[PDB]
Formats: C-alpha cells, structure tokens, sequence
C-alpha cells in the first residue's frame, strides 16, 4: 500500500487501445469486417 | 568579485509594455561598488535581467520617485524594498516643492541656477499650471499669485524644508512649502497639470527647444535658459518628461538621411529632458531664426571656431552630443508642440 | 498497533524516553485542533470570483 | 434541513458537550447563547443546528436521556451547559446496573415515552427535517438498551427520514466490563435491523492516534472526546455552508451502501500533527491524502490491509482545486488496484466545502465501508459463545424478564452479518 | 429573433453564471441591468433583444430559468453580485435534492416542481415574436439534472411540438469520476434523451482540464475556468444571430446541416485560440493555423480521438478579421489531409459561417485577447466509443444488481433498466451500421 | 540540484554541525531557520534548494539526517544552538554504541535501526525533483561507522540503484592513534567501500594537523578546526551547483573524468590558500601561486607523498575572481614540471571548473579572508602505500587473534577476516598493474 513519490502524482494520459473498458468493441470490429463479408 | 553578499540597493520599480499595453512591476537590485544591476519579477519570482555592468550609471542617480533608462526603455523607481536601502538612501531624499509667479518668469533662467547649482536641489518634476481660482484656493497656492501661470517644482536633498526656507530668504519672489501637507497638495498640483498642461497650439511663429541630458548633469540648464530668454524670447511651457527610443525615432524620422550620426544621435536623448517652448509678442521677431541662430552650429567644434559665443560652442563635446536640440524649418512648431504637451 | 508500557519515574529535563515531546506540551498547553487564531473565513469562491468587473 | 441529535448515557453526554462546544465555536456562540461571529456565512445555516430564543439567543437541538442524573449534573455545571434547553433533561432515579434487559425492558419503557413526546416536539417544530443523529456506546446499559429501544420507536414514527449513529464498541485490550459482549450483541442485533448508517470507534484507536500522532504525553478524555467531536461535526459541513461539489446524508448514503445490511463504515480525519512537528510540514491535497488512507489515523482496531474497500467517501474543506483531488483519487485507485472491489468502476465519491474549520487552512473526513469491520464482531461473537455455553451471568437478565430465544437469536444475527461481508469480501466476477 | 436559456441542477446553474456574465459584458449591461448613460446614443441597435427584454424604464432582464432541486446554489446566485439583474419569479428552488436518484428526480420529486417550470416558461414564450429554440444546460451523471431534465424536455416536447431543442450536456469523463452511481443516471437520461433533442453537444472535464494544462498555463484550474471556456463557445455559436457577417448561420441550419438520420445527432465541439497572453505576442493568428488547430485531438473539449472513425459533417464557425478567400484555401487544405477522413457517402462535408464581431475579453479571465477565433461542432462515428465504456460499466455494475433497491424502492420498475441497455445497443448498432463502407456491392 | 547528506557516528555528526553552519552562512540562513528581517524583500533566489527545502511560511530546513547509535551527540544537537534548524524526525538516536565492533553494528544492533533510517532517507527523496546524489560522512575506524555505514550503503545500493553516492571518510592516521582495535574495523569497513561507492575521499587526522601548525599559527588544535577545513572543502566542491560560473561541473562529470576503471575510485583532496591573516597581507595570491601550491605535498589534507606515484586524473576546482587564462597558463606551467608525473596513457590529464563565489568567512574562524581559492581531487596511484601499512598493522595483530574472540562472540566467522584481506591484497595489485608503462609492456 504505497502512493509512490510526487513526481509521479500526475494525470496519466489516455490511450483508448490500451483502455481495459473497450476490448468488446474492438473485438466487435475484428468479427465485423468478416460479417460484412459474408 | 561577483560575491552574493556584496552591498546593494532595491526598490520596486514600474514600466509599461507598449506591445501588449499592460503595465508589469518588478525589483530592481544596484551593487553599487561595482555598477552591476538585476531585476526580478515581482508576480511569479521569474528572473528578467541577468546581472550585468552598466557604465553609465551612479549612485546618485538611485532616488526615489525617479526615472532612469536601461536598454532603451524607461524605468520608474517608486519604492523602499528593504529597510537597509531604508536606511542608506535616506536622509538625502526628503521632498521639497518651490512654486515660482508672474513677475519672475523673465529670469528664471538664474532662478534654476540658484536653485540647482548653488542650492544644491536636485529635481525632476518641473511643469506649469494654469488653474481656475476656485481649484487655486483648494489646492493651496498663495493668494497673491492666484491669476497667473506658476511654475512647480519637486526637489530632493538634505535638509529640503529647511534649505528650501533658506532659498527663499536668499532670492525674493519664490515660494516653497512650510509643510507636508503642502508638499503632497503641490505635488497633486503638479500631477493634475501633467494630465493638461498649458501651451499656445497652432501658431506658426513658435519654437520648441530641448536640452540633453549630459548638459544638465554639468548643472548647465539654468544658464542655457537664461541665454535664450536674453535674446528675445519670451517662455510660454515648461516639461520634465522621460522619453523612450520609439519617441526618440518617431520625433527624429525626417532626419533619416542626413545626420551622419544618426543612431549617436538617438541615443542621446535618453533620459530627463527639459522642454521649451518660445514666442514672441512682437510680429516684427521670427523665433526659429532667432533661436539657431543662438543655438550655433551643430558642430561644436566648428562651432567653438567661428561663433564661440554659440550654446554649443560652450556645451558641446561631439556631434552626437550637442546639449541642444531645436527646430529648424518654419512648420515644426506646431508639431513639435503637439506631439510634446497633447495629451 | 501497540499501546507504551513503559513507566516513566523521571520529569523532564532527564533525558530519558520522551522529554522532547514533554517540554513542548509544558511549553504550549492544552490540545485543539486549530493552530492559529483571530483569522476570518475566508468568502466563497462564486463571491470571490464573480465581483462587479472593471468599466 | 434540519438535525435532531440524541445524547445517551455517559459516554453519549460527554462527546455531546465537545460536539455542542465545537458547534458553537464555529458559528460563534457564546456559552450565554448570544451570536457573535463576524461573517454572514455564519448566520445563514444557523438554523440547521440551532433553533432561535426570543432576543437573540439560540438553542440547540438535543435530547439528553440517562438513568441517573449524576452526568446530567456534571454536563449542567461544565462551562457550556447553560445553552442546552432545561426541559430537554429526561432522568430516572436508579441506574441501569450495566444490564442490557433493564435498560431495554424495566426502567425503559417507564421514560420511553416522555423522550418520544420531546423528539417529536422538536421534530415537528422544523420546517424540513432531516435524519437523526445519535451518539452512544454499546458495551453500557442504558446506552444500548434504552438508545435501540427509541431508535426503533423513531424508526416507526419517522420510516421515510435517515437514521445516523455514532457509536462506541468495547476494545479486545481494553475491556471495562465484564458483561459487554451481551450488551455489544444484543445491540448489534438491534442496530442492524433499524439503523440507515452506523459509525464505529474504538477508545484504542484515540490512544493510538493521540500517542503516536500527537505525542501527547498524559492524554485524557477530553482529547479523545475531542477528536470525535471533530470528526462528528465535519459530516455535516457540506450541509451547512456553500460549495463547489453540494453533498449530503442521503447522498452519502446512496454511494456508500451496496446493499441494505452492508452500512457499517470507517471513519477518519487528516490534518494531525504534533505542535513541534507543524512548523515543518505547510498542508496541500497530498499531504491529506496520504494521511488520510494511512492506517494510522483510522479510528478502529481492525486494519484495511486485510480486507477490500467497497466503497469510499471524502468530503474536503477549503479553498482548493477540483483537479488535484481527482487525480489523487485517481492515482491512489489505481497504485493500489488490489485492495479495491473490482466490480464497482469508480469507488470514491469526492465533495468539496469553501469553508473550512477554524484555525484550519483546508481539511478532510473519511468514511469508509470496508470489510475488515468483520473481525470486530467476530471477536464479539467468540467471547458471547464462550460466556453464554456456561450460563455465566444469565440469570441477572433471565430475572429481569429476557427469554432465551433471544440471545440465539442475536448471536445467529451477528453471525449471518460475518458471513455476508466475508462473502462479498471474497467474491469474484466469474 | 429570440432564444430562451433552461438551466438544470449545479453544473447548469454554475455554467449559467459564466453565460451571463459574458452576455452582460459583451452587450455592455451593467450587473444592476441598466446601461451607462453615454451607450444610449449612436445609431438605434436591439442585438442585445435575443437575450435580453427592456420593461420600457431601461432596465434589462435575460429570458432565462434556473431549475434546481437544492437551494444552495440558488441562495447563492440570489445573495452574489447580480442580485438584481434576475428576476426573482426566475430563481426556482426545490427544498431536496434527487441525491444521485434519477427515480428520485423523475417520479417522485420533480412530478411537484415541474408544473410552476412549464408555468415560467409559458409566461417567457407569451412574450416573444420570433423564438427559434431552446438552449438547455444539464448534466446527465447527476440525479436532478436527468431525472427532471428528463421529464421537463418530454413536457416541453409535448406542449411546444416542432420548435427545436439544443443541448450542451456534461458526460462522465472516462478515467476521472465523482460518483459512483453514474454509469446508471447516464444510461437512463440517454434513454429519455434519444427521442426528445434535436441536436446534443457533449462535454468532459478531463478534456478541458488537459486543454487547460497544455494551452494555458494553469497548474491548478478549477470549475470557473472550464465555465468561462464553456461561456465563451456558447457566444461564438449564438454570434451569428446578433452581429453583422458575410454568411450568417440560423440556429436551424445547424440542426438541418449536422444530423443525417433522426437518431444521429451527438456532435463533437472544438475551440481554436485557446492561448495565454504571454504567447500571443510573439506569433501570428492567421487563418490556416487555427483552422489546422482545430482538428488536433489536443484541441478538443471532449475526450474522443477522432482518428479512430469518419466524419459525417462538419461546421465552422468563424468570428472577428477574417476574409472568405482564406477560409475557401484553409478548407482546402484540411480536405487535402490524409488523416482526415470523410464517409463516401458525404461528399460535400462542410459549413461556412463568418461573423465580424471579435471574441471578448473578461477582465478576470485567463484568455489573451485576439482579433479572430474559429469554433467548430461536428458529427462523426468516433462518438460510438463514448457510449461503450459506459455501457460496459453499467453490465459490470449490474451483473450482481449492486445498487438495484434503491432505484426500485424509490418508484421505479427493475423493467426500465434491461429497456434502457437495449435502447442503447440499438444505438450502438446503428452507429455500427452507419459507418459501413458502401463500396464493393459488386 | 539537490543532494542529500547522511551523517554516521560520531566524527561525522560533528563534521555536519561544522558543515551546516557554513551552508547557513554562505546562504544567509540565520540558525532558527528564517532570513533575516532587514534583508526580506519579497523576493529571492533558488541557490539554497540544493540544501534547504522552504514550507512557505518562509522556515528553511535542511536536507539531512544525522545517524547514530549513542544518544550523546545527537542529544547535544538537539539541545544545542541549532535546534530550531532540523526536523526533529532526522535526528535518529539508538541506545547503546557499537562498542568499536563492526560486528556489533553491522550483525546485532544497527539491523534493529536501519529500517526506520531507510524509511526517513525514502520520506526526503520523495520530496525531490532533481537528485543527483548522496554525501555520506562517516568513520572506518569505529565500530558503528563501520558496520552501520556499510549496511546502509548496501540498503541504498539496492533500493535507489544508478543514483551516485560520495563518501567522505576518515582513515587511520599513521601514527596517530586513539584505539587498538582500528586495523580490523578498517580492513572489513575497506572490504564493503570497494563495491558500493562510486568515489571516496580520504582523509587523515596527522595531516590536517600538521597543515594547520604550519600554515596557520596554531599551536594546539582540535576538531573544530579540523571540521572546518572539511566544511570549507565540501563547499568548494558543492559550491558548482549553487553559484553562476563560467564552467560547471555537475556531480555526474566528476565520475566520468575522475575515474578510469570501476575499481580505481579513491582520491586525494587539497586546498590552497590555507593562510592567516598576518601573512596574507604580506603576500599577493594569483593564480599561479595556488596552482603551484596544491601540487607541494606539504596542502593535502591526506598523509601520502605523491612523489612516489604517478597522477591519472585531476579536477580543479577555482572559485572567486579568476579568468580562465590564468587557468591555462598555469596548468600548462604544470605539466612542464619534471617532479610531477602522469601516466602515459592519460595525455589530458586536467578538468577546470571556475566559479565566482569567493570562500567564506565564519566569524569565529581562523582563516584569512581571500579574494580566490582552489581546491583539488586527484585520482593517484600513491594511495596504494596506505592501504599497505593498514595491511601490515592487520598481520601483526591477526598472527595472534590479538582480539578476535570479541568478533566471533558477536556474531562472525573467523573466515571474514581473510575474506577482507584478500580483497585488500587484490586492490594493492590493480594499483601496482595499472601504473605499468605500456612502453615496457610492448
Ligand atoms: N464543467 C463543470 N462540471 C460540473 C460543474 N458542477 C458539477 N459538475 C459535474 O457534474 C457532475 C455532478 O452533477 P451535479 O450537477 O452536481 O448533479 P445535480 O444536478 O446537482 O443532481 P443532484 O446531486 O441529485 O442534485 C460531476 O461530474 C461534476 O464534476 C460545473 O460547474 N462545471
Ligand atoms: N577529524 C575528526 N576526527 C574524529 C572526530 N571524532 C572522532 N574522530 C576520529 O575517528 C576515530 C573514532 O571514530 P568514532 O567516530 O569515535 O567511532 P564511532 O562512529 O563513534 O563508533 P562507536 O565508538 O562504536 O560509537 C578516531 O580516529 C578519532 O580520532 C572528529 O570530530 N573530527
Ligand atoms: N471515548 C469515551 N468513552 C467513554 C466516555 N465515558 C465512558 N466511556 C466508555 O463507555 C463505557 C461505559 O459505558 P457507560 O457510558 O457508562 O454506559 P451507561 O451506564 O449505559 O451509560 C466504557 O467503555 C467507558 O470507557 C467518554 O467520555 N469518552
Ligand atoms: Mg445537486
Ligand atoms: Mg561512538
């Protein structure tokens, strides 16, 4: 349980590949190319 | 050297930005053993100016309610930062004010003198004020002046109220103040004419004189003065201005192609200056041809060989530094004035 | 967690155990939250911010 | 918005004397009752605690109940006992002997309805009421037995407002009577039913925190009655004067409880720090922060190491920036990831006062809902298991009236409230 | 002619504050609703009359409401410094708030209140002679803001019909968060939100603060600076009903220019020069460098990267020195990217609006002053990532009913939750199916 | 920009009291920790952050801890003068001292103290944005300075890894001795210094002695003026972070220009103007004359003769009115000598700082006040003659077990005392190959 030193206390920038909260979508992109397809 | 602990001088100190037309405050620090300034920022502790030499500048030249020019831009010092300058600066910066009437306007030339080469009043605010009788009697100048112009002046040394009281004994017609409460009504007196001041505008016959700032360092601008006013001409305006490098240029722009000395000669005009303006009472007296012809050649060398009577024959040290700056065409009178007493 | 459990017969002024933290308490007093004293509140930050702009 | 607050028994007197002193020091209150504070932020809530006597003077809103008016008298002679309302002083004549049964069955129910005709009168002289406040302990006799016998009255009477109570549980270490966990349990059962929201403190704690944070080197009482005055009177601010981010009981009460049984919480408050310490330490965001989730400085025994936090609220004081607080709660959520429920997205509700606590440049309260709770009641249920197999004092409440069925009945209470927090303490998506 | 401003709960009514303030200070009102003696000549101007009704003795009051359930913030407005700039009728308070309940708000509370806001909004609507819309101000993670947001905007649907709806509406942010109930208010006001508003501009904190950190200089902002900012996007899009230009733009032509199919209709917002006084001098403003200014990710006020999808349409909106020619080769620039991407369908992708009055100066503001500003407002798919994290969050949270009796206890069926995530599934569908490329039929 | 300095045991306490009152003066810090009242203006300047950390009140407080297992000294600073200076948390205190047995340190009581002292280290470096290094002043003779600085250096050598560490440390002096058992303490000590410092000064108590009987006026020293001649050389060294110059030397250049091979670390300090104030007013001191001076062996500040070395490196640090002119002019008069040597494979033997603060002058000193000074850390090959002596003085004693059973009582093998001098033996072998001739090696 540590809060880590100060320099470190600031707001991390957002990147929404690596977001854990919209892996569905891109997995719905991935299965929808090949459902156009078809 | 370039100890950290050496002995310095601060004050808080103003200057405005003409880009961005904000006005920004800083702390101006002068080590005086070796003429080395700095200046920080007051708002966000930010450096401004590394310290560097300035040959240029004295210890004398640090008072409070002055001006000084540094790289071209002007520089206002209105502060106490610490108590040790408090301490140092004091004792020859108290604040005295000589009001001046109708009847001694034809020799203020030798009432400068008095006042600053013999009195030993350093002063920078000079200016004069016409006022209506009612603002006259509630600013609190003396009765027996009131319907005339008076000229103001706030002067700085040791012991002012008392050497002022000595200055008035000596010469007669001066007045001064006896206390401090007549020194801050004067000096409101002096501002509220720094907001309109008084001159004759759009007259063809008028002339309009200025004094560099190496000739009133020789406490010469009494006599110089005076040897205009003994020609012919009659003072009508009175300034005390501190004007920058874009004033300097923007004044000096016809002359761009014929002075062989041009940025010399822009420099020189940095600092206090005195500002005359002369007209006559007779149609029969051109002021402009008059006034050079007193003024001398630019030269002073030429002019100390063939008019050695000249100004500049007895100010003068170069070209670029000539103690005197005057018209010399028949039209910039008007313009002269205009651009140095319209609001 | 743990309690002190140790029994302290000397005053301070001896150094032993806790005679920093006692000169102090001595010094000062009795125990309130607040550390300074005879300072107004300040106002809100919509008075504060939101006030009658320049002309 | 208006708050009724209910002191009972000795432990409920004492902290309500601090609490009435803090509260009317913020709002300057003279002990004569007349108002001489210096800003209009002060005036404008001044009814949500006080109600206002006829030229000038203010009142406060309490109820004071004990068995034997020996602490009456003692909060009567203190230096601040002149503002509280004479009739507000409800006494018996003979004490409640430490035995829960007499205070819930005997003594109780002969005042019980005297204390219910004077919190309705001063509930319905509010324009708008909001939820009680109760202070008590639960180890004593008339604090648990008569303070859960009104609580269920008012929670017939008044269903629809919030229930709040501050409440102090018997130390493992430290016990100071030998009945308590009969007390404790039969209290617990009581509390779990009726309350909305239950606070808990351990007296070892305010000893923990006065010894190591403050250094304090012979504290009493009045410190540790202090620190929960404190904290009791910080809940309320956002209440009571403006802010950037408004929040309230039911606010609070909406993010904080999952589930309707989960309502036990964690406080804690951040700025201490010792009088040699402070000339060395200027206050900022993350110095409270890192305070504030430091074990430390949280009032209970059981420690948050073990178990996971559901949920959390910090409400902060003072003039500062919204930023600095979000990404704090931000940074600590997501260095720490494993001792958070990982089935709630975001489990810290944040707020934000203008005013802070005099004498106080900024200032924080922490409410935290836990698991970790679950080894105090534990601990509860082994000693009860352990005195009640043997009979060891039954026969006091036995002759006072109490049925059997009772006691298992609180006991399998208890335990079902064990269970439940251990299995939301080690449940998983799946 | 006329637009009326509804403003809802805490961050409305703070925004609101901001609003005004601008308005007063660009038209020249003073805060007691008068002006100075020397502005009444000149030639005979009504501009201010879009925002502003004089009684006849001079004084000026803002067609305008404040709806909030909690006093507080209302007290405050009432005891601030523009106490009698409002009229007091104007000022409505409940006495409790909706406590982070959208049922709270919907059924139980605002069902009270409701009746005296149509009531005002009646007494404003009788007392105009072109109205061309409303302007709402809400946000949707709290529990008054889309509960009775909710029910006043279905009111308001019923009773006025046509007349069209903007709203500019804050959405929780998507890694900084204040309550832990809001995946759920957000879900359930969207529902309410699809079928009555024609077109909705969305707003997050995280991106104004990291376009506050960048741009300007702000170690520590805080809500003021993001409400000025706010403020001063509402003046540039509402400037083109009140100064002269060389291509005006009505309020209906945004709504007939921006949504391509009835459900389509969240749009993404950008502001060009936001930059700090000490920077401004020392660079040129010119026309080509905002205009590419405002399609960098770092200029936007919300959180999206709209690299990731297509955009359907946009429209700019330019304000103070600028000449057409400029705009004409600017556009045809940002056409020649190749990181901008318009879907096959939309050939003809843009509309131009050019105003000459410049953007103003607030004395306490942060802003430097400039001679020319671009505000943009654009549709494109990239929006669909906004709803999916909040989505995903709300099946996480209701997977184990986590806070379920509350909402059911305070009035409203378990029912309403599973139609809400299916409405929104459908949306996320359409906006699926909207962004298939149309080529290679054959 | 900043540096943390941790003080062990007795000698290195006390040369941090002479330390921290010459920081103070140098920056103008009064010892209650605020600046002086006339001398307040508003505004400063960041000199002092590499040693002072301000809370914003305006108290300066200083970035040390003091470390020491005896009460005694440390209870002397807390009672002393400087109270009000320190954070009463930095001053650490354990019961009882080691008792001069490394093994009693390092085994049985400093593991007890070491957690809590990494802890407070942890709590400074936290409160940092630039680090560039640890100072540790501490004592191989005894016996916590020796067993506790080793395990602390091995503490932060794991948990804060590439940062620089720089020692300061007191050696046995040749013949002057104050305990029988310092060879031992010093082998073992010597034996942890080798892989977990980066450079180490050394220092003899015979030296500064004789430096100050002849060069100053002394008939009777004691530590004090020891310590503040150590004091005077730290700050010369520190003094390229804190003060405008022409050329800068940060922490990180001394060890790449110092050190040639990860072994050959250890150096010989010097100062020049060492002088009273009765012969410096009889004497000019340019810039030649000082250069002249660190390379007699009659400055150095450490009991070896150069002569019978050859020099691989040399940093020289001028501070006050000096022009880097004078500096050139007087190295290259240098390296015409013929009784000074360098390698040949180290052709550019020199590295140049030039600061312009001048030395300071504390009021109850016994240095003259100067215009310029100099001081000098040389990397040489001599260095290899004092650890042999050491070594020599180990065999006499460990034929015998003089007073081993002591060491083996309180926790250790016999098998580390030949451990220690092998490593010993081995880096009196790389001295002796590294200063062989290429020439002859072909
Ligand atoms: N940009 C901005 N956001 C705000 C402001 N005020 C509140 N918010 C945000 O909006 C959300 C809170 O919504 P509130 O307006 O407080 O909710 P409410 O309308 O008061 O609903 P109740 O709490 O039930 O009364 C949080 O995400 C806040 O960060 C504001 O002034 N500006
Ligand atoms: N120059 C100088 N040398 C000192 C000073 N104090 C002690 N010494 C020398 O260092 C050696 C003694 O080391 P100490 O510091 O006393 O050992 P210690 O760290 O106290 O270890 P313990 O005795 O176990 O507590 C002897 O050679 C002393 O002459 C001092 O203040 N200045
Ligand atoms: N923190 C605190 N605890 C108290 C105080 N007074 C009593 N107690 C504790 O409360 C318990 C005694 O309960 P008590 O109030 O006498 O119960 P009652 O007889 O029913 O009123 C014991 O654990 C006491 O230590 C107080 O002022 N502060
Ligand atoms: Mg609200
Ligand atoms: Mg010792």
């Amino acid at each position: 349980f540590t809060l880590g030193p100060l320099q470190d206390q600031s707001l991390p920038p957002y990147n929404d590949l690596e977001d854990p909260y919209l892996a569905p979508y891109w997995a719905r992109r991935e299965m929808l190319i090949r459902e156009t397809a078809e | 050297a370039r100890s950290l602990q050496d002995p310095r001088l601060s004050f808080y100190c103003e200057q405005y930005d003409h880009i961005a037309h904000r006005m920004n405050h800083y702390v101006l620090q002068f080590y005086f053993e070796d003429r080395t300034v700095e200046i920080r920022e007051v708002t966000k502790n930010r450096l401004h100016l590394k310290r560097a030499h300035f040959p240029h500048l004295n210890r004398d030249d640090f008072k409070v309610g002055s001006s000084l020019s540094l790289l071209g831009g002007v520089i206002k010092l209105t502060a106490y930062a610490d108590e040790v300058t408090r301490e140092l600066c004091g004792e020859r910066g108290e604040v005295t004010a000589v009001m001046f009437g109708e009847q001694l306007l034809p020799q203020l030339g030798r009432c400068l003198a008095v006042l600053t080469e013999e009195c030993g009043f350093v002063a920078l605010e000079m200016q004069m004020a016409w006022l209506p009788v009612e603002t006259a009697a509630a600013y609190g100048v003396p009765p027996d002046l009131v319907e005339g112009r008076i000229v103001v002046v706030k002067c700085a040394n040791t012991n002012a109220l008392q050497r002022g009281i000595d200055f008035m004994a000596r010469m007669p017609g001066a007045r001064a103040a006896e206390s401090v409460e007549e020194v801050g009504r004067w000096e409101q007196i002096v501002e509220k004419a720094k907001e309109q001041p008084v001159a004759i505008l759009g007259d063809p016959n008028s002339t309009v004189v200025i004094i560099k700032p190496h000739a009133l360092q020789k406490l010469a601008g009494g006599v110089i003065v005076q040897q205009l006013i003994d020609a012919g001409l009659e003072i009508s305006g009175i300034s005390l201005t501190n004007m920058t490098s874009q004033q300097a240029n923007e004044l000096l722009k016809p002359y761009k192609g014929v002075l062989p000395d041009f940025p010399d000669t822009m420099r020189s005009l940095m600092g206090t200056v005195w500002v005359l303006q002369f007209v006559s009472l007779d149609e029969g007296v051109d002021v402009v041809s008059v006034a050079r012809e007193v003024c001398g050649p630019f030269d002073p060398v030429i002019a100390k060989e063939l008019r050695p009577t000249s100004i500049r024959a007895r100010f003068g040290v170069d070209r670029a530094h000539n103690a005197v700056h005057c018209c010399d065409l028949h039209e910039e009178g008007p313009l002269y004035s205009n651009f140095f007493f319209r609001p | 967690r743990v309690l002190p459990c140790f029994d302290n017969h000397y005053n301070s002024g001896v150094l032993v155990d806790n005679w920093f933290d006692a000169r102090i308490n001595e010094a000062h007093g009795k125990f309130t939250i607040a550390v300074d004293g005879q300072s107004p509140l300040p106002s809100s930050v919509y008075k504060a911010d939101y006030s009658t702009p320049c002309v | 918005r208006e708050i009724v607050c209910v002191q009972a028994g000795q432990c409920g007197n004492q902290i309500g004397s601090k609490f009435w002193e803090v509260i009317s020091d913020e709002h300057g209150v003279d002990p004569t009752g007349t108002y001489q504070g210096d800003s209009d932020l002060q005036l404008e809530r001044i009814n949500v605690y006080f109600d206002e006597a006829t030229g000038g003077r203010y009142v406060p809103r309490s109820v004071l109940i004990d068995l034997e008016p020996g602490t009456m008298d003692s909060v009567r002679a203190g230096p601040y006992g002149q503002i509280f309302r004479p009739d507000n002083f409800i006494f018996g004549q003979s004490g409640a002997g430490n035995n829960w049964a007499k205070g819930h069955y005997t003594e109780g129910a002969e005042l019980i309805d005297s204390v219910l005709d004077v919190c309705c009168k001063e509930a319905e002289s509010c324009d708008c009421l909001q939820g009680f406040q109760i202070c008590h302990s639960l180890g004593g006799g008339t604090g648990s037995g008569m303070g859960t016998l009104l609580i269920s009255k008012l929670r017939e009477q008044y269903p629809d407002r919030i229930m709040m109570t501050f409440s102090i549980i018997p130390s493992p270490k430290v016990s100071d009577t030998v009945v308590e966990p009969y007390n404790t349990t039969l209290s617990v059962h009581q509390l779990v039913e009726n309350s909305d929201e239950s606070m808990c403190i351990d007296n070892e704690a305010l000893y923990d925190i006065c010894f190591r944070t403050l250094k304090l080197t012979t504290p009493t009482f009045g410190d540790l009655n202090h620190l929960v005055s404190a904290v009791v009177s910080g809940v309320t601010c956002c209440l009571r004067f403006p802010g950037q981010l408004n929040s309230d009981l039911r606010k609070l009460a909406v993010n904080l409880v999952p589930f309707p049984r989960l309502h036990f919480f964690m406080m804690g408050f951040a700025p201490l720090t010792s009088r040699g310490s402070q000339q060395y330490r200027g206050l900022s965001v993350p110095e409270l922060t890192q305070q504030m989730f430091d074990a430390k400085n949280m009032m209970q025994a059981a420690d948050p190491r073990h178990g996971r936090y559901l949920t959390a609220s910090a409400l902060f004081r003072g003039r500062m920036s919204t930023k600095e607080v979000d990404e704090q709660m931000l940074n600590v959520q997501n260095k720490n990831s494993s001792y958070f429920i990982e089935w709630i997205p975001n489990n810290i509700k944040s707020s934000v006062c203008d005013i802070p606590p005099k004498g106080l440049k900024m200032a924080v309260t922490f409410i935290g809902n836990n698991t970790c709770i679950q080894e105090m009641f534990r601990r509860v249920g082994e000693q009860f298991t352990l005195m009640f197999r043997r009979k060891a004092f039954l026969h006091w409440y036995t002759g006072e009236g109490m049925d059997e069925m009772e006691f298992t009945e609180a006991e399998s209470n208890m335990n079902d409230l064990v269970s439940e927090y251990q299995q939301y303490q080690d449940a998983t998506i799946e | 002619r006329e637009a009326i401003c509804i403003h809802i709960g805490q961050a409305g009514c703070q925004v609101g504050n901001a609003c005004w303030e601008l308005f007063c200070l660009e038209h020249g009102i003073q805060p007691d609703g008068a002006m100075p003696s020397d502005k009444t000549i000149g030639v005979e101007d009504d501009a201010f009359n879009t925002f502003f009704s004089e009684t006849g003795a001079g004084k000026h009051v803002p067609r305008a409401v404040f709806l909030d359930l909690e006093p507080t913030v209302v007290d405050e407005v009432r005891t601030g410094t523009y106490r009698q700039l409002f009229h007091p009728e104007q000022l409505i308070s409940g006495k409790e708030d909706a406590a982070n309940n959208y049922a709270r708000g919907h059924y139980t509370i605002g069902k009270e209140i409701v009746d005296l806001c149509l009531d005002r909004i009646r007494k404003l609507a009788d007392n105009c002679t072109g109205l061309q819309g409303f302007l709402v101000y809400h946000a949707v993670g709290g529990g008054t803001g889309s509960g009775l947001g909710a029910l006043l905007l279905e009111r308001l649907s019923v009773d006025y019909g046509k007349k069209s709806k903007l709203g500019y509406t804050v959405y929780p942010s998507p890694q900084v968060s204040t309550a832990v109930v809001e995946p759920y208010n957000s879900v359930l006001s969207t529902h309410s939100l699809l079928e009555h508003t024609d077109v909705a501009a969305m707003l997050d904190n995280e991106a104004i603060y990291d376009l506050t950190r960048r741009n300007l200089d702000i170690e520590r902002p805080t809500y003021t600076n993001l409400n000025r900012l706010i403020g001063q996007v509402v003046s540039s899009l509402t400037a083109s009903l009140r100064f002269d230009g060389a291509l005006n733009v009505d309020l209906t032509e945004f709504q007939t220019n921006l949504v391509p199919y009835p459900r389509i209709h969240f749009v993404l917002t950008s502001y060009a020069p936001v930059i700090s006084a000490e920077k401004a001098y020392h660079e040129q403003l010119s026309v080509s460098e905002i205009s590419n200014a405002v399609f960098e990710p770092a200029s936007m006020m919300t959180k999206c990267d709209p690299r990731h999808g297509k955009y359907m349409a946009c429209c700019l909106m330019y304000r103070g020195d600028v000449v057409p020619k400029d705009v004409n080769a600017a556009v045809a620039t940002i056409k020649t990217k190749r990181t901008i991407q318009f879907v096959d369908w939309s050939p003809t992708g843009f509309k131009c609006g050019i105003n000459y009055q410049p953007p103003t100066v607030v004395p306490g503001g942060d802003l430097a002053k400039v001679q020319r500003a671009v505000c943009m407002i654009a549709n494109s798919t990239a929006i669909a990532e906004v709803f999916a994290r909040i989505d995903h969050k709300f099946d996480l949270m209701y997977s184990k009913r986590a806070f379920v009796h509350w909402y059911v206890g305070e009035g409203m069926e378990e029912g309403e939750f599973s139609e809400a995530r299916e409405d929104l599934a459908a949306l996320e569908k359409d906006y699926e199916e909207v962004g298939a490329e149309s080529a290679d039929m054959d």
